[PDB]
RNA sequence: CCACAGAG
């Protein structure tokens, strides 16, 4: 074991989620396979999967914690009810505005539908922003594309 | 989560590198300091006394103690070392002649080469050329030895500087003192030296005029001490000169004299569980490791109350003795000792000769699953067959891991039990790992439990390789690779065409059989000593597996001249010979 | 047997503890109490040592995040001072081979480390 | 103790990792590694384990460091004067440079606090606060820079009176002797120096002379000893302030030339000190004053500590041994400088010195008075002075110096163990090859004392055994052990012994500094310096109290260990 | 071989081969021992005693060389998946 | 890195016996670990004998490294040796 | 949130995984090795992402299993310096509050030098209180969604100790150590409260 | 152990091993001489070459570089005996696959 | 632990 870099390049979390959520499908694991097959009914196909425990545990927590809304609300994230085209739409919106690349990440990841939210996540807004860039980063974040 | 990535890389090993411990290095590894002479204490049955040259903090000589430092068994524990400070320094017995070499090289005076600056950086440019050899290096340290010595006063101080060398060459102490005698090359140059010495001889001879016949016989004695405080003013850049390399902190010559004498973990001294009664032997690195620390207690004990220097001075003759016959056993005649003939076994005797650990147990050793048998013909048995008795075949087991290929097979052999000669004597499942024998348990749940991981230990069964050797081995045709067959009378059988390489005559020779235990030993065993590769011999490319007398006879008589033979006789003649 | 001869001051009961320490038991007269002379001794040792340390003759090794943002902007800078080839070296008291690593055109300045009377130990 | 002791925990909390190292290798490493990097150190530590290396040597022995590493590092210790280098030319015509290591620069290390107090104290600005001042930011630089050029020290004042105090100051230091020039001839070895001279002188006579080969080499080191006496001295020729006029009547340094700090001079003080301590225990109390004022008036003119011709190894010869003994007594005593009447010391006497009542003879800086002080250092047990003539006085320091060593290594036997072991060492020195029944008769006491004491002193070279065999095979049942005392071997193994300690202590000192590293850094920063009261909690305050008297300890230790191992180096 | 005719005896194979363990495992085993021990030379296990005495697959016969399995990867199989951020993320708001 | 290419090999194209006997032992000893076999047996249990007939058509997937002595190995397909 | 790691590494593929696609094969012994469980000195990895080289398969002798030396991507959960993420409460103490991630990562622990001033610990109901003015009503609850901001990770080794020691433990504890990963969050802000306080 | 009578084995001499390096059957003789008589897994620190217990090097005090070989038992008691005799065998490692 | 006695 060599580490060659500690990063390589940064993931967003639509990224990490669709790549979890192909694995299920490939390996059998979502709530519709398992619910088909183990429960609901008796297997006659006998379809076993892949059987990994620790990655049992490891890919169900992280696609839970990603499934379920962000702190903006008191019912999903919305990362997953949204495609790649809103993705890439997402950030031809975002490219033009004066942000780097750790902000847009963040407010990728957890797209804000809170005011101070927002201030929260980009540093010294009111000294890079004006009223109107704060009020139209809110309709295209809320657009969830 | 909580737990790091633990990794394993393969390795093997690259090399060694031979050097002296230093006084560090023993200390560091020890776990107990030797300071007593009594093994046992009286008041607990012969238990092992703590601080003693027998200390369960060492290791264990017997199966029901615990080491308390890994607290493992007999069976589970690597023993730990001890170390033992000896009151006053002594010669390494080994490292004797290496201590007079850098005497011989250094200045007895200021502890300096006795070489000219250019001469120093012409061998030191010479040692380090990027081919040197061993031998060149061994030339080259003694080229340089040859000019240390003709070298007649030191350069960094006015020191005459004379020979270094033994005291007497004998079996007694004197083979344990270093003289120097300043005023060898002196001649008549009248060296202030020689009027210092003159000066103090006449001092003395004032007092006690008896001493002028001993004058002439009195050099500068070279003790342990003086040898010691002398290697430690050394100079490091001088060290490579001598060949030794200072770069790692055990470089200094002053690691080749004992200062510390690390006490040897008991499992390689084992002592003896019982002799014909309760009562437990040692082994006499033991009782030497006693000795040494009562030597060393009772030096100490004179040093530091005040006893006559005549009895301090045989006292650190006999310690140092005692350590050299506890390294090497014949250096020394035991009877220049007080206690004492049977020699004891040193290191020295454990590691040589034909019993020793290097021809003994490391070169070649006893092996298991491996039988010995007289021998007697069989020409019904093909040339690359040995015929092998049941009643070994029952003994000698092949272990053979389960597969999908041989499921069926395996769980045949485990239902036929180990009395049966088709069958297996032991089953050791995936998961587990202590074999469970084959004949206590059910038999037949274990079968049906067969996992497809298993490694279960079948009987010697036919068509199994199996290497085949007469004991006087000439050539490397005396060991070969026959494939087995099973034939119940008590005798090894090979094809007498096999009788030439192996120079064995059925006059009551006893041969042995080893059973390789992986598949890649045994594949090489028949794909490279097998009878059929192996038809000629190396040495001159002739066959040597082939007719032998009684073959030969009638082969010919059937080829000669003047037989005939119908069609019934030639018949029958085709039939038995196919 | 081995343990019958002992010498004629030694006792049966003296010999067998063999117990040598590794601590030392004789002191060199020269731990005695701190005065001021050899204080100030101290104080100028040590602004010598800090002195050293940080000029431009110290090679003692034998934040760091590739990510971007503004906190990290309007922050203290690097602040850089006396290289290894700032300082004027004389051309003629080095080897020829040692003239490449140092900077030999380089803008060159040099620098002087002041010095305090006073104890700037607190002790 | 009452406990067992584990070999762990020897190993951790007792020094027995420490005692497997050569103490010359410790000490500059760790002296190296306190005051440069660690890169320094090892680079240090490969050349004296390896005498003198190549770069390429010594990149391919030290792992991790490449070539650029290498040579940089070789430049930060050439600065500091701490590596000497010299160039070979091989007999194909490759070209070659080997660095060596010298105690010049790691003694100057190890000195530098004393040498600033030093120069301080010898140059009477004692009572000038301000010139005091600039005296020891000066000298402090120069060991810090190592070597520097007097104009581009001056570029960093910018105040003119400044710059001329400075100048002042400068032209005084180099006046008094303490900066010399720095050369080429400060970074050669001394062997390799004379055997180029020997070498240059020899092949310069011509082949097929008419006179022996003996007669040809001993030609050619008379002429090669001339030759290096004319080069070595060169530092000494006051030409670094020659150029005068700047203004009307003004003297200065030369602006280009780069000044250095002269060790020798420094040593030379050093030993004046060490022969003023003995001096107090042994005559008077003014006395000893007389004679500090005696040895600081002609303490420039003093010859050198050591002999460097001595360490060319031309000692193999015993005539030239015998010369080099006649030629430094010879210099001690007609150089014009040393010698001195009552007269000259009234000139430098100072002022508080009374000398009325100090001597009475039957039961206001006079000359008669001070004669009779000279007169009575002359005339003590030790050789503190010698007249050449009535009325003229001169040290004698060939003479006095073995006097001094044997003192203070009598004395420090006798601290260390007892005085019974001083008078034990001192009559078997007085009878230098005595028996044990001599010892016996000769010193009062009990037989077991004189056991049990000479036990004690065999392990430190202090006394040696000479067997006696009445027998063929040797042995200790039929033989006699007389007992003798060399000097040198226990002189070597007490400056070996005290370099260890001195190396042990820096060692323990670096480590207390390497593991408070958090709260120390703390400390020692520019706002948190003064008001440490006001930022520090007050654990952590006495933590940096406890610190610093540790260190301070440390150095205290080490002043008074230099100050007892410099007598062994002379 | 080595300039000289050595022989076959203690005194060539010392001469012959600078292998410790090989020498040490002829003759004079505590002498060669102690000598490799004093000189501190290094020994590489490269010869056949050496291997046999600590454990380890010689260099000669079958173990002259290194078996290797073959894979079925080709290269085009390993083209690296795409990072959708760091390729949709670019600077032109900020310089 | 020192892999010679399939073009400069200059070691010969024969197969020796020292590399079919470690050769077949390595395929013995992965027939014994479970591994699957390419060739079709007839009830052998023995996998130095389904190794064997694994060779006897060339279906064994190892390859050899023919280490020169000098650091430059050298690959052969055991199904491009000759013997 | 979540990195990609490039790792070059050695995986041992047992003779029974030949049937298996090779990358199939690799990809499950580097989940073995990798998969939740934390790389020093980079964080917690969960996926390999993919593989980008590969090379032949070295057989050891005594052994049938092949061993390959693959270069792979893998995914990482390390939160960057500055990063905001939201949790879940799980335990409070008086000194600090604790936080997981949903079983993600349960080892975040604000301390108390980091919180808001006047923050105050209610152990008969367990809980963190602060004020601004006049609302005592914020409490920090127990399974209470928080926002927090990240200041400082940590890594530390695990550092076995002797053996003898380590059996006197284990004697004594049948009859512990800090996380090698953890990270540090903090409140001091506006929105870095619990999930029902901005809306 | 020898003799029939204490049921032993036979001795596999040195003339034996030479006629199995004759042969050049590597894996042969590392299953004769290793592994079916006497092999034995040990721990050795890759640091300071030494061999330690149960995963622990007892002079670095120190586990992060304890590598677990086999070695035969004969080779270990050779260790164990040259460094009683003041000989210090340090066993330097390398990786199998060098890549 | 040695020494006999046989077998190649
Ligand atoms: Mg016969
Ligand atoms: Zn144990
Ligand atoms: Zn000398
Ligand atoms: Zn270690």
């Amino acid at each position: 074991m060599k580490v060659l870099e500690e990063r390589n390049a940064f993931l967003s979390d639509y990224e990490v989620l669709k790549f979890l959520t192909d694995l299920e499908k490939k390996h059998l694991w979502d709530q519709k396979s398992l619910a088909a097959l183990k429960k609901s009914r008796s297997k006659g196909k006998q379809n076993r999967p892949y059987n990994h425990p620790e990655l049992q545990g490891i890919t169900r927590n992280v696609v839970n914690y990603l499934s379920i809304n962000k702190n903006f609300i008191n019912e999903k994230s919305g990362i997953s009810k949204m495609s790649d085209e809103s993705f890439a739409e997402l950030m031809t919106k975002l490219n033009s505005f004066k942000l780097f690349k750790a902000e847009k990440l963040q407010i990728v990841n957890q797209l804000p539908a809170n005011m101070v939210h927002l201030y929260s996540i980009v540093e010294e807004c009111d000294a890079r922003f004006d009223e109107k860039t704060i009020e139209e980063m809110l309709e295209i974040i809320s657009g969830y594309a | 989560m909580k737990e790091v990535v633990v990794s394993e890389t393969p390795k093997r090993i690259k090399g060694l590198e031979f050097s002296a411990l230093s006084a560090a290095d023993i200390v560091a590894q020890s776990e107990v300091e030797v300071s007593t002479r009594d093994l046992f204490d009286l008041e607990k049955d012969r238990a092992p006394k703590a601080n003693g040259a027998l200390d369960p903090k060492m290791g264990v000589s017997s199966s029901s103690l615990e080491c308390a430092t890994c607290h493992g068994n007999l069976a589970s524990c690597h023993g730990h070392f001890g170390h033992l400070k000896l009151a006053l320094p002594v010669f390494h017995i080994g490292y004797f002649k290496a201590t007079i070499q850098i005497l011989q090289g250094i200045c007895k005076n200021c502890s300096a080469i006795l070489l000219s600056e250019t001469d120093k950086r012409q061998f030191l440019h010479e040692l380090r050329r990027p081919g040197v050899d061993n031998l060149r290096r061994m030339g080259i340290l003694k080229k340089i030895l040859d000019q240390c010595k003709k070298q007649r006063r030191c350069l960094h101080c006015g020191a005459l500087n004379g020979v270094v060398k033994k005291a007497a060459a004998g079996a007694g102490s004197a083979a344990l003192k270093i003289i120097h005698d300043t005023f060898r090359w002196v001649g008549k140059k009248s060296a202030p030296e020689k009027d210092i010495w003159v000066g103090e001889w006449k001092e003395v001879l004032a007092h006690n005029p008896e001493l002028e016949r001993y004058v002439k016989r009195c050099m500068d004695d070279l003790n342990p001490l003086k040898t010691l405080n002398l290697f430690k003013q050394i100079k490091s850049a001088d060290c490579e000169l001598l060949g030794i390399d200072a770069t790692v902190p055990s470089g200094r010559p002053e690691t080749y004299i004992w200062r510390y004498l690390p006490a040897p973990p008991v499992c390689i001294r084992p002592s003896v569980m019982m002799q014909d009664s309760p009562a437990s032997n040692e082994d006499d690195l033991t009782v030497k490791l006693t000795e040494i620390v009562w030597t060393s207690s009772l030096i100490k004990a004179g040093l530091d109350k005040g006893i006559s220097i005549n009895n301090m001075m045989e006292h650190w003759d006999y310690l140092q003795l005692t350590v050299a016959m506890y390294i090497n056993s014949d250096s020394v005649n035991p009877a220049m000792l007080p206690g004492s003939v049977k020699p004891i076994r040193g290191f020295c005797q454990r590691l040589k000769g034909k019993q020793g650990r290097f021809r003994g147990n490391l070169s070649g050793k006893r092996v298991d699953f491996s039988g010995r048998t007289v021998i007697s013909p069989d020409p019904n048995l093909s040339i690359d067959e040995v015929a092998v008795p049941d009643r070994v075949a029952k003994v000698l087991t092949y272990p053979e891991k389960v597969t999908r290929y041989n499921r069926h097979k395996l769980q045949e052999l485990i239902v036929n039990g180990p009395n049966v000669h088709p069958g297996a004597n032991y089953l050791l499942k995936r998961n587990e790992d202590a074999r469970r024998n084959l004949r206590y348990g059910d038999r037949m749940k274990l079968a049906k439990n067969l996992q497809i991981g298993d490694v279960v230990e079948r009987h010697l069964e036919d068509g199994d390789v199996v290497l085949f050797n007469r004991q006087p081995s000439l050539h490397r045709l005396s060991i070969l690779s026959h494939y087995a067959k099973i034939r119940p009378w008590r005798t090894f059988r090979l094809n007498e065409c096999v009788c030439t390489p192996y120079n064995a005559d059925f006059d009551g020779d006893e041969m042995n059989l080893h059973v390789p235990q992986t598949e890649e030993a045994r594949a090489e065993a028949i794909n490279l000593m097998g009878v059929k590769n192996n038809l000629l011999t190396p040495k001159s490319g002739e066959p040597i597996i082939a007719a032998t007398q009684d073959f030969i006879t009638g082969s010919y008589l059937i080829s000669h001249k003047d037989s005939f033979y119908d069609r019934a006789t030639l018949t029958q003649l085709l039939s038995m010979m196919s | 047997n081995y343990m019958s001869n002992l010498p004629f001051g030694l006792g049966y009961g003296d010999v067998g503890k063999n117990h040598i320490t590794e601590f030392p038991s004789i002191p060199l007269p020269i731990n005695g109490p701190i005065t001021n002379k050899e204080r100030s001794l101290a104080v100028k040792y040590i602004n010598f040592g800090k002195t050293v340390k940080d000029g431009p003759f110290y090679t003692g090794s034998m934040t760091n995040d590739g990510i971007e943002r503004y906190s990290d902007k309007y922050l203290k800078k690097r602040k850089i001072g006396i290289s290894i080839d700032d300082h004027p070296y004389n051309l003629n008291l080095f080897p020829n081979e040692l003239y490449n690593v140092m900077g030999i055109n380089k803008k060159k300045l040099l620098a002087i480390s002041k010095f305090n009377n006073a104890d700037d130990v607190f002790t | 103790s009452e406990k067992l002791v584990t070999p762990e925990d020897v190993m951790t909390i007792s020094s027995l990792e420490q005692r497997t190292l050569n103490p010359d290798l410790f000490l500059y490493k760790e002296l190296v590694k306190a005051h440069l990097g660690e890169r320094a150190a090892s680079v240090i530590g490969m050349l004296v384990a390896l005498g003198r290396l190549s770069v390429r040597e010594l990149v391919e022995k030290i792992d991790g460091m490449d070539v650029d590493s290498v040579k940089t590092t070789l430049v930060s210790l050439t600065q500091l004067r701490c590596v000497k280098y010299l160039q070979e030319t091989a007999i194909s015509g490759k070209k070659t440079t080997y660095y060596y290591y010298n105690e010049e620069g790691i003694h100057i290390l190890l000195y530098s606090g004393l040498i600033i107090d030093e120069i301080i104290t010898q140059m009477r600005v004692n009572d000038e606060e301000e010139h005091k001042q600039l005296v020891a930011e000066i000298v402090q630089n120069v060991i810090s820079l190592g070597s520097l050029t007097v104009e581009d020290y001056l570029s960093s004042v910018t105040s003119d009176s400044m710059k001329y105090t400075i100048s002042s100051l400068f032209v005084q230091l180099c006046e008094m002797g303490y900066l010399i020039q720095i050369s080429k001839l400060h970074y050669t070895p001394i062997e390799d120096l004379w055997q180029f001279l020997y070498e240059k002188h020899y092949k310069n006579i011509p082949r097929n002379s008419p006179l022996s080969d003996l007669k040809k080499r001993s030609q050619a080191k008379m002429n090669a000893k001339t030759d290096f006496a004319k080069i070595i001295n060169k530092p000494n020729e006051l030409s670094q302030i020659l150029t005068v006029d700047p203004k009307t009547s003004l003297r200065i340094v030369k602006p280009t030339v780069s000044l250095t700090i002269n060790l020798d001079r420094f040593m030379k003080g050093r030993r004046s000190k060490q022969l003023i301590n003995l001096a107090k225990t042994r005559v008077g109390s003014v006395t000893a004053q007389v004679y500090k004022i005696a040895l600081r008036l002609t303490e420039q003119k003093s010859p050198k500590i050591r002999d460097p011709l001595t360490q060319t190894g031309l000692l193999q010869d015993l005539e030239e041994a015998k010369s080099f003994q006649d030629e430094a007594e010879l210099v001690e005593e007609k150089t014009p400088g040393l010698t001195f009447n009552a007269i000259d010391l009234a000139r430098h006497l100072p002022a508080e010195l009374d000398l009325r009542g100090s001597l009475l003879s039957r039961k206001p800086h006079s000359a008669s008075l001070i004669n009779s002080h000279l007169k009575i250092l002359a005339s003590s047990n030790f050789p503190f002075l010698n007249e050449t003539k009535p009325g003229v006085y001169y040290v004698p320091y060939s003479k006095l110096m073995p006097v001094l060593k044997s003192s203070v290594y009598e004395y420090v036997i006798a601290s260390t163990l007892g005085p019974s072991a001083m008078r034990l060492s001192r009559c078997i020195r007085d009878n230098k090859l005595v028996s044990e029944k001599i010892i016996n008769s000769t010193a009062l006491m009990k037989e077991k004392d004189i056991r049990s004491t000479l036990a004690s002193l065999i392990r430190y070279n202090s006394v040696e055994i000479q067997e006696v065999p009445r027998t063929a095979d040797r042995s200790a049942s039929r033989a006699v052990f007389l007992f003798r005392c060399k000097e040198t071997h226990s002189y070597n193994f007490m400056r070996q012994n005290l370099e260890w300690n001195m190396a042990n202590l820096l060692f323990k000192k670096e480590k207390l500094k390497q593991e408070n590293s958090t709260l120390l850094k703390k400390a020692n920063r520019d706002d948190v310096k003064g008001r440490e009261n006001e930022l520090l909690l007050p654990s952590e305050l006495n933590q940096l109290k406890m610190v610093n008297e540790r260190e301070l300890n440390v150095f205290a230790r080490l002043s008074r260990l230099l100050s007892l191992w410099e007598v062994f180096q002379m | 071989y080595k300039g000289e005719v050595l022989g076959i005896t203690r005194f060539g194979l010392s001469k012959m081969r600078d292998s410790v363990l090989q020498l040490a495992s002829f003759e004079k085993t505590t002498d060669h021992l102690f000598d490799a021990a004093f000189y501190m030379k290094k020994d590489a296990v490269e010869g056949v005693s050496e291997c046999i005495i600590l454990g380890q697959t010689m260099s000669i016969g079958t173990g002259s060389f290194k078996v290797v399995k073959g894979t079925n990867i080709s290269e085009k199989d390993l083209v690296p998946k795409r990072c959708l951020f760091e390729s949709l993320s670019n600077e032109a708001a900020l310089k | 890195e020192k892999a010679i290419p399939k073009d400069q090999r200059a070691t010969t194209p024969y197969m020796t016996k020292y590399e079919r006997a470690r050769i077949l032992g390595t395929r013995a000893l992965q027939i014994s670990m479970n591994a699957p076999v390419f060739v079709d047996l007839e009830g052998e249990t023995d996998p130095l004998r389904i190794a064997m007939k694994e060779l006897a058509e060339k279906k064994i997937p190892l390859v050899i490294r023919r280490y020169l002595p000098d650091g430059s190995f050298e690959d052969w397909s055991v199904e491009e040796l000759i013997v | 949130m979540f990195i990609l790691s490039k790792i070059a590494d050695l995986v041992r593929i047992p003779p029974d995984q030949f049937h298996r696609d090779t990358i199939s094969a690799i990809t499950h012994q580097l989940n073995n090795k990798f998969a939740n469980k934390i790389i020093p000195n980079v964080g917690l990895c969960i996926t390999i992402y993919d593989l980008l080289t590969v090379e032949e398969g070295q057989l050891k002798p005594g052994d049938g299993s092949s061993y390959i030396n693959v270069t792979f991507r893998a995914v990482v959960f390390k939160p960057f310096l500055g990063e905001i993420v939201t949790g879940w409460i799980s335990k409070c103490t008086a000194e600090g509050i604790k936080v997981s991630l949903l079983g993600i990562f349960d080892d975040i622990f604000i301390p108390q030098n980091m919180l808001f001033e006047g923050c105050y610990y209610t152990p008969e109901e367990s809980a963190w209180i602060w004020p601004m003015d006049e609302e005592t009503k914020l409490y920090f609850d127990v399974n209470e969604k928080i926002r927090f901001r990240i200041e400082r990770e940590v890594f530390v080794d695990v550092k076995p100790k002797s053996p003898k020691e380590r059996e006197l433990e284990e004697r004594a504890q049948l009859e512990e150590k800090p996380p090698a990963y953890a990270l540090l969050g903090s409140c001091q802000t506006d929105g870095m409260g619990l999930v029902s306080w901005w809306e | 152990t020898e003799g029939r009578s204490r049921d032993g084995g036979l001795r596999l001499g040195e003339m034996e091993r030479d006629c199995v390096i004759a042969y050049g059957a590597s894996q042969l003789l590392l299953e004769r001489l290793m592994i079916s008589s006497d092999a034995f897994e040990v721990d050795v620190c890759d640091k300071c070459g030494l061999m330690g217990y149960s995963g622990w090097c007892t002079t670095c005090k120190s586990a992060e570089n304890i590598i677990k070989m086999t070695i035969p038992y004969a080779a270990k008691l050779l260790f164990q005996e040259l460094l009683s005799m003041n000989i210090a065998p340090r066993l330097r490692l390398e990786d199998i696959f060098q890549q």
